[PDB]
């Protein structure tokens, strides 16, 4: 239910005046909002793996969510909190999915969280995963720019 | 910009050190493809000037020791740490002077015993094989393509060993400036370093040496300066050190047991001349008594295990042996288990350490001492330490099954087989990929075709090659119990080599029949293609039958006969998928099955009752698990369903249509059925004589089955290949020849049958 | 495609020929990018010899345009070179490179 | 064929194998006792001489408190721990030395007898009574199906500890289980009881076969020579688990006894007792199932007679329990 309520209110941009359908005073209160959802969406995650492990089928979304403006709070956050406890989701990567994750880097600057984020997407725990990590040495481009 | 303004910055040094961490990562353990490439971006003699450095912004000094740890050392210090404990020795001269080895004034097994970080031992340690780094070669088009980045080691080792003498020597001195101001960045990854180099074997004897005299005084070698010990220190150096120490502790055990072989082998070469002598001196120069026919009962009536068994109960005893041998040979084993004691932590008597054990017993309760000790990982550290200088013989017994003497003149296969191990055990941890199995078969192939696997399996039994690749058997094939089953052709590949693994011994059969329960849970998830099934190795298993069987546990045959009452329960979705018309159950897959009850009972000829009554009670307890088309709920004939598989097979437009024939496979299925009842016949004509408890099996039996239809299953001939050919993918005369077993068992031709 | 400009000492007569052994003590760059290689910091001049498709023919077409002691700055095109994908995760594809060189050839 | 004209390396490792005469098991007795005073002593190390009114724990403290921390830890199962069953047989057979070994005409003294009640009581409080009490029964909240060696070893240390009455511990063991206030133990406990050998009869006569099927060759009758480990194989922890729950109550406490028939605290109640009962009821139906087998003979076999004893063995332990909880009514 949640997920659904994030769904039909990801759908606003900027939702200053695309979130004034029902006109102001409640667009107001939109980014508080969300990014509190994304909020509980970390907080009901972390230690747990069951509750981690059911994003498989979700993961190509949540990477194709983020809207750029309330999302390095804690978008970023709870995908740090899933990529720990759960190698299912670990193993099911489309090399779209790190490219993303480059150019979010490269719009929102240098950050050590996405950093320790790839640092994780290597290993879940002992196993390594050759497929994605040559991907991200080939993606980090030495051209060195 | 200067690195060094990262002192205060203070935001791009954490990003620094954070994708430090990243290049740590990446280059994976056991990714020397990505080694090779990340020296690009860097360079080893930057990475030098780095090490050397001694202004900072603390974390990322650490980060780069650590990331040269883990480009240039890491996959070598793992391989050998699987290989280091694994004692074991070919015979040579230098394997021959060993000792406890106290040279000096004919004292020191009492006084100073020698050290470890000491000369030859002459274990079997494989290399490491770098490959030396470069970037303008072309690509080959498969392989491994890269081994590890090679740099020079025995420079880096001085290098690192004077880091550590000017480090202790700042350090003397308390200075209001550390390196990095904290002593933990000074006293620091250089540890690591040192240690994973040790590890590695590249130091000299010089070099053990001077980095054991940096802790001189308690030492103090035969022939002010402040050892690193003593000094009060932080946590995390403390468990650097242990994992130091551990070292020490290991050589001292190893050089134990390699002294220990050096006496065997003129033990046993004196022992077994003196036993030909008073073989040759009693047989040939009897003057024959009963005392003469007491010893040659020895010889022949006893194995070679008991021979030396009994001849060390003579050997030694509280002086109650009743011994044939000299009282000489007593006296020098006797001197050797004193001095064996004697390098153990025993005083024997029935501050100044002056050795490893007493110092660092002492030492470590010095330190817990010292104030309250978290970091739970430094208690485990010490505490095994400390309980590892107590029962060193307890040790030394935990050892002794491990190790393994061998002569020469193999050690040219062994090494081969031993890197191809460490491939094996490189390709365990890291998830698996096409280029992976690849590897893993190659060499799967390369260690079955050396005749040293065969020469000495209970080696193989010592270290444990079978448990590992069971192990990666149910990585590849566990986690998807239906779904992923990606990556087989190798869990192929390995059952055959397990299948050979279990054939050429006794007890490598007991080895995996512990296992078998596993075994057959992960049959469960088999069932599907040709090739080696983890069933088939499973009926491998026990087939050297008479001493297992009996100690076979029932909580399996319940497993095998479920899998089978689904088998006739369920279509096989794996070959229904190609066109085929969904027959209810399938006959390739209880066929598939049922060869493992056959091989229950069968080269053990006439096999037991404990077992079949089992069987045949919780199968008719089920009897959906035959063919419903005979043994259904209700109308279900014999040969009513033989014709109707013969109608089927004989015209494939009622059949599916890859390589697989469905009235082949039924009465192929029904044959192996017949031929198990036959081997699981109540009994044989020892008692069915005396006894009605068999003919009660034999009478549910016959209720069951009737006559009139095996025989109406002879009448079933088939064509000859003449002109012309033929081709037996339809009908079998073997599975004609199946239900004869069974009449032979239960039935048996009186006057008239035979003639009939 | 190969161009090569040469600062010239050295001979400039014997060139390295066919069944040889060139010894360059040599250093990469990247056009209008930063180095990714050097033989001076690893203290092992490349010990290495022609004909043999060892190194990729760009370097070996500069090879045979050199002579002992000279020093030359290599153009190498991507074709000639790597660059169609690339040696991964440390060079692009397209890599129109560059190499510093100096040599002796005992052949 | 005889131990010469055979290969030297095959000799010299079956003679390190074979080393019967002269193993290394033999006595040592020189890492218990000596290794255990150590830790306790230097806990009040004169050089550590702070007085900040809470002195800070010894170093055997500081161990039993790492033990106690990796068990109080949340998870499914356990590792094996060699280090945690090695400290475990350590302890117990240090404090078990007075028990076991210390205690032809030996006529004690009664004055040596009460000696011999003391280097017992002072190796318990040498134990770290004060924290290993707590320790051992933490233990059997984490080890809760499994009969594992982990489990008898601590069920081992805890008959080392609680021999000679102790009601000291008995009350620091209850004052941890009414602080706790935990399901786990007893659940635990009863799937343990739940699963404990008894007689069978047709591994009896697999094995009794087995045995008569003494036609294995050279390196192949050795490996299952014995095999005897195969009809009941659990007297050491059996016996050792009925013994424990005896112990607790030896001394007719009368609150201890009423918290083995109820949990009151917790919200499940579960009666132990029950479970003792019901798992004599299946051991008697299959000594009285062994007894009908034999009871067309007149004659009994050894190895039959030899399994009869140690099932009997058990009962008396088990009645020895059971007289134990109401003893004192």
């Amino acid at each position: 239910l949640v997920l659904n309520c994030i769904d039909r209110l990801n759908v606003y941009t900027t939702a200053a005046h695309f979130a004034e359908y029902a006109g102001e005073e409640a667009a107001e209160s939109w980014k508080e909002i969300v990014n509190l959802l994304y909020e509980l969406l970390a907080s009901l995650i972390r230690g747990n793996r069951a509750n981690c492990a059911l994003f498989s089928t979700n993961l190509d979304w949540v990477v194709s969510k983020l809207d750029r403006l309330e999302a390095s709070s804690g978008i970023l956050e709870v995908l740090y909190c899933v990529l720990i406890e759960s190698p299912e989701v670990l193993n099911i990567i489309q090399e779209n999915h790190i490219k993303s994750i480059i150019s979010l880097l490269d719009k929102h600057g240098r950050n050590h969280k996405v950093l320790d984020v790839l640092c994780s997407l290597c290993v879940c725990n002992g196993v390594a995963v050759r497929s994605n990590q040559d991907l991200i040495t080939e993606n980090l481009l030495p051209g060195r720019e | 910009m200067d690195i060094l303004e990262l002192s205060e910055r203070l935001d791009l040094q954490r990003f620094h050190s954070h994708t430090l961490r990243l290049y740590r990562a990446v280059c994976a353990l056991g990714n020397n493809r990505v080694a090779h490439a990340l020296c690009s971006h860097v360079d080893q003699a930057q990475l030098l000037h780095a090490l050397e450095d001694a202004h900072l912004p603390g974390p990322l000094r650490a980060g780069y020791y650590d990331l040269l740890i883990s480009i240039h050392l890491e996959s070598a210090c793992r391989s050998r740490r699987s290989m280091l404990s694994e004692y074991i020795v070919p015979l040579t001269p230098e394997t021959r002077a060993i000792t406890l080895f106290p040279p000096g004034r004919k004292g020191g097994n009492a006084r100073r015993h020698g050290l470890p970080g000491v000369g030859v031992t002459t274990s079997l340690r494989p290399p490491h094989h770098f490959s030396p780094p470069c970037f303008v070669a072309a690509l080959p088009a498969e392989a491994p393509a890269r081994l590890s980045p090679a740099i020079p080691l025995e420079a880096l080792r001085d290098k690192a060993l004077r880091m550590l003498g000017e480090a202790v020597r700042d350090g003397g001195q308390h200075a209001r400036d550390p390196v990095g101001g904290s002593v933990e960045f000074q006293f620091v990854p250089v540890l690591k370093l040192v240690s994973t180099l040790l590890v590695m074997g590249i130091f000299g004897d010089e070099d053990v040496k001077q980095i054991l005299k940096m802790i001189e005084p308690e030492v103090f070698t035969e022939e002010l300066e402040e050892g690193l010990l003593q000094m009060k220190l932080p946590e995390s150096v403390k468990l650097q050190m242990c994992n130091l120490l551990e070292y020490f502790c290991d050589q001292e055990l190893q050089h134990r047991v390699e002294s220990l072989a050096a006496f065997a082998e003129r033990y046993v070469d004196k022992l077994q001349a003196n036993q030909r002598s008073r073989y040759a001196l009693l047989m040939r120069a009897f003057t024959m008594s009963a005392a003469e026919t007491a010893r040659r009962t020895r010889e022949f009536r006893s194995p070679p295990q008991e021979q030396i068994n009994m001849l060390l109960h003579f050997k030694d005893e509280a002086d109650e042996e009743d011994c044939p041998l000299p009282e000489d040979i007593r006296q020098d084993l006797q001197d050797f288990h004193q001095d064996l004691l004697a390098h153990c932590g025993i005083q024997l008597e029935g501050k100044k350490p002056q050795s490893l054990q007493e110092l660092v017993s002492h030492m470590v309760v010095r330190w817990a001492q010292e104030d309250y000790v978290q970091s739970p990982e430094l208690v485990r550290a010490m505490f095994s330490l400390l309980h590892r200088q107590y029962d060193g013989l307890g040790e030394l017994l935990r050892a002794l099954p491990r190790a393994y003497t061998i002569s020469p003149s193999s050690v040219e296969d062994t090494m081969s087989l031993l890197e191809c191990l460490g491939q094996i055990r490189s390709l365990l941890i890291v998830q698996m990929g096409p280029q992976e199995e690849n590897l893993m078969i190659q060499s799967i192939g390369n260690i079955m075709n050396n005749k040293v696997f065969y020469q000495h399996p209970n080696l193989m039994r010592a270290l444990g090659m079978h448990e590992t690749v069971m192990e990666v058997m149910v990585n590849v094939l566990g986690g998807g119990e239906t779904k992923e089953i990606r990556f087989p052709k190798m869990v192929t590949s390995c059952c055959r080599f397990l299948c050979y693994f279990c054939r050429i011994s006794r007890q490598n059969q007991r080895s995996m029949f512990d296992h078998l329960s596993y075994l057959l849970e992960n049959s469960g998830i088999g069932l599907g293609m040709q090739g080696s099934t983890p069933l088939d190795v499973a009926a491998a298993s026990v087939i050297d039958n008479n001493e297992l069987a009996l100690a076979l546990q029932e909580q399996d045959l319940e497993k095998v006969v479920s899998y089978l009452a689904g088998c006739g329960l369920q279509s096989c979705p794996m070959l229904l998928a190609k066109g085929y018309p969904d027959i209810g159950w399938n006959p390739c897959g209880g066929e598939r099955y049922l060869d493992f009850l056959r091989f229950a009972v069968f080269v053990n000829g006439e096999s037991v009752e404990e077992n079949a009554n089992v069987v045949v009670r919780l199968l008719i307890r089920k009897p959906e698990c035959f063919g419903p088309a005979l043994r259904g709920e209700g109308g279900s004939g014999l040969l009513a369903a033989i014709e109707e598989a013969i109608r089927i097979s004989e015209d494939p437009a009622r059949d599916g249509p890859n390589r697989v024939h469905l009235g082949h496979a039924i009465m192929s299925f029904y044959a192996a059925l017949i031929d198990l009842l036959g081997r699981c016949a109540p009994e044989m004509h020892l008692i069915q004589a005396g006894k009605g408890e068999a003919l009660r099996i034999r009478a549910i039996l016959r209720s069951l089955v009737p006559l009139d239809d095996l025989v109406g299953i002879i009448s079933l001939p088939l064509q000859i290949p003449t002109l012309q050919p033929k081709m037996s993918a339809s009908f079998v005369p073997d599975h004609k020849a199946s239900m004869v077993l069974f009449l032979d068992r239960v039935y048996g031709i009186e006057n008239q049958d035979f003639l009939l | 495609g190969v161009e090569i400009e040469t600062i010239s000492p050295g001979d400039g007569r014997t060139f390295p020929k066919k069944g040889q052994t060139c010894v360059v003590h040599y250093t990469g760059m990247l056009q209008n990018g930063k180095k990714f290689d050097s033989s001076r910091d690893r203290n092992k001049p490349f010990k290495f010899r022609i004909g043999k498709q060892e190194v990729i023919k760009g370097f070996e077409e500069g090879a045979a345009q050199m002579s002992l002691g000279q020093r030359a700055k290599l153009t190498c095109t991507p074709d000639v070179a790597y660059g169609a994908t690339g040696h991964p995760g440390v060079i692009p594809p397209n890599a129109t490179l560059i190499f510093d060189v100096e040599l002796l050839n005992l052949e | 064929t005889p131990l010469y004209n055979l290969p030297t390396h095959r000799a010299c490792n079956m003679f390190l194998e074979s080393y019967k005469a002269a193993w290394i098991l033999t006595e040592d007795h020189s890492f218990e006792d000596r290794m255990i005073d150590d830790l306790s002593k230097a806990g009040e190390q004169e050089e550590e001489e702070e007085e900040v009114e809470e002195k800070k724990p010894d170093p055997l403290h500081q161990l039993v408190l790492h033990f106690s921390r990796t068990a109080l830890t949340e998870k499914s199962k356990l590792d094996e721990d060699y280090l945690y069953m090695a400290y475990a047989d350590i302890m117990a057979k240090s404090c078990h030395l007075e028990e076991g070994g210390e205690n032809e005409e030996v006529e004690v003294s009664f004055e040596e007898k009460e000696m011999e009640k003391q280097r017992l009581l002072y190796q318990q409080s040498r134990l770290h009574t004060r924290g290993a009490a707590e320790m051992v029964l933490q233990m059997i909240s984490a080890c809760k199906g499994e009969t594992g060696a982990m489990v008898s070893s601590t069920l081992k240390l805890g008959i080392s500890i609680l021999n000679g009455g102790n009601a000291e511990v008995q009350q620091k063991m209850l004052d941890y289980l009414k602080d706790k206030k935990e399901v786990g133990f007893f659940q635990s406990i009863q799937a343990l009881m739940q699963t404990c050998s008894v007689l069978d009869l047709n591994a009896f006569e697999r094995q009794n076969k087995a045995e008569g099927l003494g036609m294995v060759n050279e390196d192949g009758t050795v490996i299952n020579r014995q095999n005897g480990e195969k009809v009941m194989a659990d007297d050491e922890f059996t016996q050792d688990l009925f013994r424990f729950l005896q112990l607790l109550c030896e001394g007719h406490n009368n609150d201890f006894q009423n918290y083995l028939r109820t949990q009151t605290g917790n919200t499940t109640t579960i009666n132990i007792i029950i479970c003792t009962v019901d798992y004599l009821l299946r051991l008697q139906e299959s000594i009285s199932d062994f007894y009908w087998y034999y009871s067309g003979k007149d004659v009994i076999e050894e190895q039959g007679k030899r399994n009869f004893s140690k099932a009997m063995s058990v009962a008396k332990q088990v009645f020895n329990s059971l007289t134990e909880y109401i003893q004192g009514p």
